[PDB]
């Protein structure tokens, strides 16, 4: 028997399936980009989803069902998530660097101005502003959800969490429409390049964040969370705030100042 | 800042719900009003075959290789101009 | 007249190793000037200085490409 | 405005999480979450080192703020002394799980 | 429980030093040979 | 550090064999490719 | 049982072992590539072909040595094996995620070998600068496979960094503060922080290259208003921290080896060593443009980068002198590990000083893209990082295996390698000052002497690598089991026997707070 | 150019390159000093049976080995920065010449007065005339007037390249879409060599730079004849 | 809904020596075999594709 509070995880096949799924997706992308075939990519995306599902399922089994998450294990998970979010911030930073580098010294090919000649930016006061109020609102509602959970109120936790998710979905739908309606494309020089790749990666994070919240929603439905132990929910909320903050920077930099 | 409201005697669940329905959602309602108002399809600009736009260094891995992923015929011209 | 040009002199507006904007600025200036003069009924000879400077600094292929674009109606710069 | 329906740790915590939670309520530390406080470390007042076997590795921080930690196995039996500062440690074996 | 101790905490067997020599030879030899053959591969394409 | 005597002593003869085999596993494949280098360049 | 243990592992020692195996194999690949480079430069004229095939070799050599040999061995191998043991922890904080960090490497390696197999390979330099790396000058899958290889290696290292930082911060005995943890543990944590912050920038940059190559973006394409120089900034923002990521764990192991073989219970000036590694880590984030002194930057910017780069010599100097001060008054044990450590101290100092010569943008104008830079980095990497790896390997091998090496053979191995690396790289300083450019398959006739000598030196090094393999075989073939190890009171990792059991610290250590 | 078995820098052809030679001598002395001092102290620590294994105090000796290195860094930076700003001084050139990098050769343009331009390729080894340098000779040299301040502008029309002439202390990257500036000034007539200094593909090793420095009078007649 | 966490806790703490990823029942085994089969097969296929792409088709 162990006399420390840490978790010794059972030998697992997920790390391997995750690694291989990484190989299938990258290989798949290469086959798609060059040998016009999505077969590998399809299998890769599939094993990847399967790996994530089973791995996080096991984490739920180990914590909610088996009780391996002592305060020390939970403390470690907190550091893990904070560190993960920091690396995501640095990833976005590279894209904001690319944006500012291009926009601050427009080359002659763009007409030596920003936005480039021939680019008609979206009005920041229209959908982009709506998108901003949607994310900020979801930031408030998820805080309501957290307080409800900690005060032991099941119904209101579910209500607030639902509202948060709906808002995330609303943002996603609005952004998808904005993408379709935009007179510029990803191929429209560095403007389109920075615009779509930055907002595109942000959009992907919104989808990941929403998914994470939805997972919390169902775990909440099944009574997994106690008024005091609910790290999965706390992490999703932190991640959600990150997504919300990245948007505010995108909005201020690309949509507003960059127009 | 401090906003222009007050509470702070104890920020709890009732307070955050008060904010969700009394400030946050109403703000989203107003912006939704404003947006679904200033919309209306704006007259697509004359096409000019600028060399820094409609970039094509390699065909796209989909369709005929010449259409962007979320191509909108109405507002997105091809390297050769708007579509039929 | 007031010329006797050897090469483009130091320009305090572009004192660094990157001279891309110096070439570009002078090319724009000359073509802007040339337009104002040919328009309002005047002589392009006043625009001479900019033509000498841009000719000295600018790579032949750049001037060449920009000329082709002004003709095609695709020159991104404002003239 | 309010209601219930959310389980508590007291009602739902299980496994090791529950053990740590219950032991902590009785003021005990079976899972070594806390740093033990030192006795005077003399021959008469040795540092009591709990263990569930007949030996445990002891790490001695001789003087407060030393960066070097002195490590050694403390065996069951007569008290042993830190090879560096000589303070005494005595193993007090077994149990934990009833 | 997994085997513990010298020669038991590794993915390869050290029971027979000659079989071991063969394994190590293949292992390290394959790594060292790879670039030479990849080079040969690139020369024989064009 | 102290250690017990070799459980399966490797004699000088055995060491020459292991060393030779080792050196050869590195040298032969590469040597083969490098030797036929001209046969590769133009073929 | 075999698959459960080696494919589904959740044990830090077994995972560390997988890492050392991967890294040793990668080392052979990197060595073969390096011999191909020196065979080509061995005599004037063309041996392999034009610069393309040659540069695909130079590129892979660097990626293999850096991402597949050094990082896996130091951080994945030594890090996983030693860190939990040195803080008395039962395992890493995320033992299952730890296994994925490992398993992402073979796929990443496979993608690298693939890129060299398809088309004409990626002959771009390990820096992968566009437009040469773009879809026009390097059309085809090669550069894309290279980018993907980096992505996988990057995810592996970022997850590994999160694991190490969490483990080191959260799993030490309750009484042990960060100022009571060994210097190797400190070196690994600082390295993890640099990895955490720098790799995402590289990921951003290479993703932009991928989209320029496949989705018609123009981040680095002037035609769309892009800039090739933007890529350089993004790459080097990661690139400089990366070199400190490659040396920090080495510094950590050197501190343990020198302390140990000096018969000392602790390194001289512990807090000064911690301060030095933290300062170097910090400064390593604000000096990147020293890799861009000829791209055409403002003079003030060049003046700043020259100055900021030089400052790194101060904290690095404190480490050098502290290692010497650790030797001072010691009962010196002339073991093979100590020999690697002493060679490290001197050779690293030499490479570090030539790095200070290169910091001067004025001189760098003439030295940039010449063999003087190649000489600098091989002294710090092929002598510094590699010597620390060899020293740590011989020192800890008995702990990992339970067997001892033949000390005489290990000393012979050190002697051969020492002559080989110095004969290989020392003449390269001459080639650099006299103007021989980097990445050339052939050179003007005047450069023949030094290139001939350098290539000969590289063969001596090959002989040392082959000998090393034999030596490891001899250890496993003879089976001399370890009995006793000295100084275990200040080297906790040896306290559970050789090799330690699968499960260590099931019952944590006892540490009074006082 | 470099000669067989050369140890240091090619002889300085311009005042700036001379400057760097002296700065390098200065720095190298410091490098030799510190590396030999470290080698010495290592041998000193390892050659005595005397021992002292107890705790040694650090906050005192650390001052010395923090202040000394800081001073030495300043002694390197001062002359380094002085030369850096010197290379940046306004000088007002008499001539401007542009060079475009290409895969794999350089083209030159002297467009101050006439529109003169030409390509510059490496002379194949099989076509070298007796006494000519393998990998270094070009068909058309960059004729320039000696003892005059010239402005060189560098760019590229494809991938990256880098225009270098060691003897003059020059190296400026050739980046497409960018126009990099550097000044050249030879104190003597002659032929000065350099090679492409940025990996650019298949023939990166084979696209040299050859400068021919002659008196202004010959430069002018050459320009005319070259139209 | 009703709280059935206690049932799940009993099922997953049942001393059957099964690793957490299979401790749920026969479905775990199926999903696992599906995942691993796609992973391994997909990997073999990728090796095939690499072999294919390694050679020129002129
Ligand atoms: C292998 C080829 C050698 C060719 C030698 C020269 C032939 C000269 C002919 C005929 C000589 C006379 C006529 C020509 C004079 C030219 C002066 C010149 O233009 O001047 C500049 C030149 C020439 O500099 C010289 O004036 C040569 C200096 C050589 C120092 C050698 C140390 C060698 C140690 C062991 C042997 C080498 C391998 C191991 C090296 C280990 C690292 C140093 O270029 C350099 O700067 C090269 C060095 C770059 C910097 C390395 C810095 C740290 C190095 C060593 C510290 C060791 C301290 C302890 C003391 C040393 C302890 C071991
Ligand atoms: C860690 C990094 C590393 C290492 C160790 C080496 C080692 C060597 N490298 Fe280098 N090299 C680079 C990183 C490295 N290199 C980089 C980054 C580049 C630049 C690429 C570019 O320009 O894009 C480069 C470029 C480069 C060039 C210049 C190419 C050119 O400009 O055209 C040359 C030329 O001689 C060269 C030679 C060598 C040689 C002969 C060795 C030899 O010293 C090697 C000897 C063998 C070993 C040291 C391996 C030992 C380690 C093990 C095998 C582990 C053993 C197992 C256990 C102990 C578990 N390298
Ligand atoms: C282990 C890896 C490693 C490490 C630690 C370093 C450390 C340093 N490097 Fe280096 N470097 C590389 C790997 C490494 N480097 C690589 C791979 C490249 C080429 C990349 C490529 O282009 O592919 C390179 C390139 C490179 C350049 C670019 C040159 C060019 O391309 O033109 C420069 C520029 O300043 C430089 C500087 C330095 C400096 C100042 C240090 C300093 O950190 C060194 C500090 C150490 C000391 C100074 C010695 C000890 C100190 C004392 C004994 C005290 C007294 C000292 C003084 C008072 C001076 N390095
Ligand atoms: C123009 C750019 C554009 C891009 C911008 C994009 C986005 C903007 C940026 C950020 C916004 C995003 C999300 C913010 C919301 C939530 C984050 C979660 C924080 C949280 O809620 O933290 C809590 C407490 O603070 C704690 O952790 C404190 C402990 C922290 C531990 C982790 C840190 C360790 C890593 C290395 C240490 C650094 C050392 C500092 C000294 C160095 C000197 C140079 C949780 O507790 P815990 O871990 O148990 O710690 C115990 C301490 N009480
Ligand atoms: C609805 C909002 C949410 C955005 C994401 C949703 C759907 C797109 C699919 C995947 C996107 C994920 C990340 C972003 C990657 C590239 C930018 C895509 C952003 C986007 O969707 O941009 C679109 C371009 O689509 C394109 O090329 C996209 C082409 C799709 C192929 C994806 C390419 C895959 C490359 C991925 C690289 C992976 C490397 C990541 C590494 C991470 C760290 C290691 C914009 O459309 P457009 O018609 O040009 O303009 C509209 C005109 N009416
Ligand atoms: C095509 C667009 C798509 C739309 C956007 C997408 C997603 C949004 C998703 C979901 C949110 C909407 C409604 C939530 C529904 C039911 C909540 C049920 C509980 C309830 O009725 O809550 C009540 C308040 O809610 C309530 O008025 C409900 C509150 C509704 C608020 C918004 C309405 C605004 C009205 C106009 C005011 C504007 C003026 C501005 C003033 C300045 C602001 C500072 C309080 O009651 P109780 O007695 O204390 O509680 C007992 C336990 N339930
Ligand atoms: C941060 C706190 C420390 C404070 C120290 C200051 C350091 C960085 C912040 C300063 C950034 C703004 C400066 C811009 C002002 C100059 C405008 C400009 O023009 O700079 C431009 C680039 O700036 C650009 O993108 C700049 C892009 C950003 C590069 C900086 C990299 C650091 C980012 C990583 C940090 C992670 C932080 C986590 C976030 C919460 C272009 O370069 P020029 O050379 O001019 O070329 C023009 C030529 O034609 C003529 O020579
Ligand atoms: C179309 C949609 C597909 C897109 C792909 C990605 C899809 C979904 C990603 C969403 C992430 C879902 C994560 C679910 C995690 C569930 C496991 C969980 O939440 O596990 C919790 C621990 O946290 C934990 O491991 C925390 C686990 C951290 C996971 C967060 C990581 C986000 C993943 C991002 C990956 C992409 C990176 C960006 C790309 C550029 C369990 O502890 P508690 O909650 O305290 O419970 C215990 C109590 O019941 C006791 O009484
Ligand atoms: C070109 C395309 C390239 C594609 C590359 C894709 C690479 C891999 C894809 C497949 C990987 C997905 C599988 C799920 C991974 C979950 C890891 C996780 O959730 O790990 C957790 C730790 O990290 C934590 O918390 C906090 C950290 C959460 C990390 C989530 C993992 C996401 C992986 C993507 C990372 C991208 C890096 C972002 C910066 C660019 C839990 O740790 P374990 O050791 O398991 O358990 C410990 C037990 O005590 C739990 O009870
Ligand atoms: C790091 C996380 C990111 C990982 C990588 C992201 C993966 C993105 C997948 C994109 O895949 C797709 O690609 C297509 C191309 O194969 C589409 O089909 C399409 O393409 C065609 C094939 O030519 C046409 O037949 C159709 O009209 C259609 O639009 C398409 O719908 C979409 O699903
Ligand atoms: C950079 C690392 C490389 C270091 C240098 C390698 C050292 C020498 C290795 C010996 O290698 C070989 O020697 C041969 C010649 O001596 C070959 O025989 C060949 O040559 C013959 C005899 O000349 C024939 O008998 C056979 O057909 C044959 O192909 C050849 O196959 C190869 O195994
Ligand atoms: C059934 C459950 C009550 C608690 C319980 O499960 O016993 C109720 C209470 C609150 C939840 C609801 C919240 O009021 C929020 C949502 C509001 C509705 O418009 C749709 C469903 C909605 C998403 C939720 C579904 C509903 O079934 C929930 C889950
Ligand atoms: C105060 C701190 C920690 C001391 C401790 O708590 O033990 C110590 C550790 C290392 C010391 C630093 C290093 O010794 C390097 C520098 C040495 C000079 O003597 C003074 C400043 C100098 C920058 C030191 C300042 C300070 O005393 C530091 C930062
Ligand atoms: Cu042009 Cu190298
Ligand atoms: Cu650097
Ligand atoms: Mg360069
Ligand atoms: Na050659
Ligand atoms: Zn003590």
């Amino acid at each position: 028997h162990q006399t420390h509070a840490y978790h010794m995880v059972n030998p697992s096949p997920w790390p391997l399936t995750g690694a291989l799924s990484a190989l299938l997706m990258t290989s798949g992308l290469t086959m798609w980009f060059h040998f016009n075939s999505m077969t590998l990519l399809m299998i890769g995306l599939t094993t990847n989803m399967l790996t994530m599902y089973q791995w996080w399922r096991d984490v739920i089994r180990e914590s909610t069902f088996q009780g391996h998450h002592t305060p020390a294990v939970q403390k470690g998970l907190r550091y893990g998530m904070i560190l993960f979010i920091i690396s995501e911030v640095l990833f976005f930073t590279g894209f904001f660097w690319a944006f500012y580098h291009s926009s601050l010294a427009p080359t002659p090919e763009l007409g030596g101005c920003w936005p480039p000649t021939g680019i008609h930016p979206l009005n920041p006061l229209e959908v982009p502003l709506l998108n901003t109020s949607v994310l900020l609102a979801s930031g408030v509602s998820i805080t309501w959800a957290h307080h409800s959970l900690m005060e032991g109120d099941r119904k209101h936790m579910l209500q607030a969490l639902f509202i948060t998710i709906t808002l995330g979905v609303y943002f996603t739908l609005l952004q998808a429409s904005e993408y379709y309606e935009a007179p510029f494309t990803i191929s429209d020089g560095v403007y389109g390049s920075t615009f779509f790749v930055a907002t595109g990666f942000h959009g992907l994070h919104v989808i990941i964040g929403s998914t994470f919240l939805i997972v919390c929603f169902f775990r909440q439905l099944k009574f997994h969370f106690t008024s005091n132990h609910h790290f999965g929910f706390e992490a999703a909320a932190w991640y959600w705030h990150f997504v919300d903050v990245v948007w505010l920077f995108l909005y201020v930099s690309i949509y507003w100042w960059g127009s | 800042a401090s906003a222009a409201k007050g509470d702070h005697g104890g920020t709890g669940a009732r307070t955050w719900r008060f904010l969700t329905f009394g400030l946050a959602l109403p703000s989203v309602a107003l912006c939704t009003l404003n947006s679904w108002l200033h919309s209306g399809h704006r007259e697509r600009p004359a096409f000019i075959p600028y060399h820094h736009l409609r970039i094509r260094t390699k065909p796209f891995s989909w369709g005929d290789g010449n259409h962007t992923f979320f191509h909108n015929p109405r507002v997105n011209p091809l390297p050769t101009g708007y579509e039929k | 007249k007031i010329k006797n040009y050897q090469t483009a002199p130091f320009d305090s507006r572009f004192p660094n190793q990157n001279q891309t904007r110096n070439c570009w600025q002078n090319y724009l200036d000359f073509h802007r000037c040339e337009k104002a003069m040919t328009a309002k009924g005047g002589d392009v000879s006043v625009c001479e200085w900019y033509r000498r400077v841009y000719k000295s600094l600018c790579p032949i292929s750049w001037v060449s490409t920009w000329d082709d674009r002004r003709a095609e109606g695709t020159f991104p710069g404002k003239i | 405005a309010s209601g219930g329906g959310v389980p508590t740790d007291e009602e739902q915590a299980t496994g090791l999480e529950r053990e740590v939670m219950l032991a902590a309520r009785k003021g005990q530390d079976p899972y070594n979450i806390l740093a033990p406080k030192a006795t005077s470390g003399t021959k008469e007042d040795p540092n009591l080192v709990p263990s569930i076997t007949n030996k445990r590795i002891v790490g001695c921080i001789c003087e407060e703020d030393n960066s070097t930690v002195i490590w050694f196995w403390l065996h069951k039996g007569e008290a042993q002394r830190c090879p560096s500062c000589g303070t005494h440690y005595k193993l007090v074996p077994h149990q934990l799980a009833h | 429980h997994y085997e513990e101790g010298p020669g038991k905490n590794i993915p390869f067997s050290v029971e027979n030093k000659w079989r071991l020599l063969a394994m190590m030879t293949l292992f390290f030899g394959s790594g060292f040979a790879a670039p030479f053959f990849i080079v040969r591969h690139q020369l024989l394409k064009k | 550090i102290t250690a017990k005597p070799a459980k399966t002593p490797t004699s000088p003869k055995e060491q020459a064999i292991g060393l030779s085999v080792t050196f050869l596993s590195f040298l032969l494949p590469a040597g083969w490719v490098l030797y036929h280098l001209d046969n590769y360049k133009k073929s | 049982m075999f698959i459960n243990r080696w494919l589904f592992s959740t044990n830090h020692k077994d995972i560390g072992t997988l890492y050392l195996l991967f890294g040793a194999w990668a080392g052979m690949v990197g060595t073969a590539l390096s011999l191909l480079i020196r065979a080509e430069l061995g005599q004037p004229g063309t041996l392999l072909g034009d610069d393309q095939i040659y540069n695909v070799v130079v590129t892979a050599h660097a990626f293999v040595m850096i991402f597949f040999m050094v990082m896996p061995i130091m951080i994945g191998g030594f890090g996983n094996w030693l860190v939990p043991l040195m803080i008395g922890a039962p395992d890493m904080a995320f033992p299952r995620m730890n296994n994925m960090s490992f398993w992402l490497l073979p796929p990443s390696f496979l993608l690298l070998l693939a890129s060299s197999m398809v088309e004409a390979g990626a002959g771009t330099g390990w820096t992968v600068y566009p437009p040469l790396a773009g879809n026009l000058a390097h059309a085809g899958a090669s550069v894309d496979l290279t980018i993907f290889s980096l992505h996988l290696a990057g995810v592996s290292s970022i997850l590994g960094a999160i694991n190490f930082i969490t483990t080191i911060i959260n799993m030490k005995p309750p009484a042990m503060s960060q100022y009571q943890t060994p210097l190797f543990v400190w070196s690994v944590m600082i390295t993890a922080v640099l990895l955490l912050l720098s790799l995402p920038v590289l990921a951003a940059g290479i993703t932009m290259l991928l989209t320029d190559r496949n989705l018609n973006t123009t981040f680095f394409d002037p035609a769309g208003g892009g800039d090739p120089i933007l890529y350089q900034h993004l790459f080097w923002f990661f690139g400089h921290p990366e070199v400190y990521i490659l040396i920090l764990p080495g510094f950590g192991m050197i501190s343990h080896i020198v302390t140990y073989y000096s018969g000392k219970k602790e390194p001289f000036g512990y807090m000064g060593m911690v301060w030095a590694m933290m300062s170097i880590g910090f400064l390593g984030f604000i000096v990147w443009a020293h890799h861009m002194f000829t791209v055409g930057m403002d003079v003030d910017t060049r003046a700043y980068f020259t100055s900021a780069t030089m400052i790194i010599a101060i904290p690095t100097g404190v480490k050098v002198f502290s290692w010497l001060a650790t030797l001072h008054g010691g009962n010196i044990k002339w073991s093979p590990a100590m020999m690697w450590a002493l060679g490290f101290i001197f050779l690293f100092t030499v490479g570090g000083l030539t790095g200070i010569v290169l910091a001067n943008s004025s001189l760098d104008i003439v030295l940039h893209d010449t063999y003087y830079v190649v000489a600098h980095f091989h002294y710090v990497l092929s002598m510094g990082a590699v010597f620390a790896i060899m020293g740590g390997f011989v020192h800890w091998f008995p702990l990992f295996s339970g067997y001892t090496l033949n000390d005489t053979w290990a000393k012979i191995h050190f002697a051969i390698m020492f002559v080989g690396v110095n004969m290989t790289f020392f003449p390269q300083h001459f080639l650099g000052l006299s103007g021989m450019p980097r990445r050339y398959s052939d050179y003007p006739d005047a450069y023949t002497m030094w290139n001939t000598i350098s290539s000969m030196g590289s063969f001596i090094s090959l002989t040392a690598v082959m000998l090393m393999v034999f030596i490891i075989w001899e250890a496993f073939a003879s089976k001399r089991e370890v009995l006793t190890v000295d100084l275990t009171t200040t080297n906790l990792e040896w306290l559970n026997g050789c090799p330690p059991p699968y499960h260590t610290f099931e019952e944590p250590t006892y540490v009074n707070l006082k | 150019m470099a000669y067989p078995m050369q140890l240091g820098f090619q002889d300085a052809t311009s005042p700036i390159m001379e400057e760097l030679l002296h700065f390098h001598d200065h720095t190298l002395m410091i490098v030799f000093l510190i590396s030999s001092l470290v080698l010495y102290i290592i041998s000193l620590m390892l050659t005595t049976k005397l021992t002292h294994t107890s705790t040694m105090d650090a906050q005192e000796v650390e001052t010395i080995w923090t202040i000394l290195p800081a001073i030495i860094l300043i002694l390197i930076a001062l002359p380094s920065l002085r030369i850096l700003y010197m290379m940046d001084e306004i000088n007002n050139p008499s001539l401007t010449v542009k060079t475009m990098g290409h895969q794999w050769y350089w083209s030159y343009e002297y467009t101050d007065y006439e529109d003169l331009s030409f390509d510059s390729y490496m002379i194949p080894t099989s076509e070298l005339k007796p006494g000519e340098l393998r990998l270094l000779e070009v068909d058309n040299r960059v004729v320039l007037p000696m003892e005059m301040t010239i402005r060189m502008l560098v760019s590229s029309e494809d991938v990256l390249h880098s225009w270098a002439v060691p003897s003059l202390g020059l190296k400026t990257d050739a980046i497409p879409g960018r126009l990099n500036q550097t000044t050249l000034m030879s104190s003597r007539p002659g032929l000065y060599y350099g090679q492409c200094s940025e990996i650019c593909g298949s023939n990166h090793s084979f696209m040299p730079i050859v400068l021919e420095l002659v008196p202004l009078k010959y430069f002018e007649k050459w320009s005319a004849s070259m139209l | 809904f009703e709280n059935r966490v206690a049932e799940k806790q009993k099922l997953f703490q049942e001393d059957n020596g099964l690793p957490v990823h299979l401790k749920g029942g026969a479905t775990d085994n199926i999903l696992y075999r599906v995942t691993m089969t796609l992973c391994l097969g997909g990997t073999l296929y990728s090796l095939y594709c690499l072999g294919w792409a390694s050679f020129p088709h002129k």
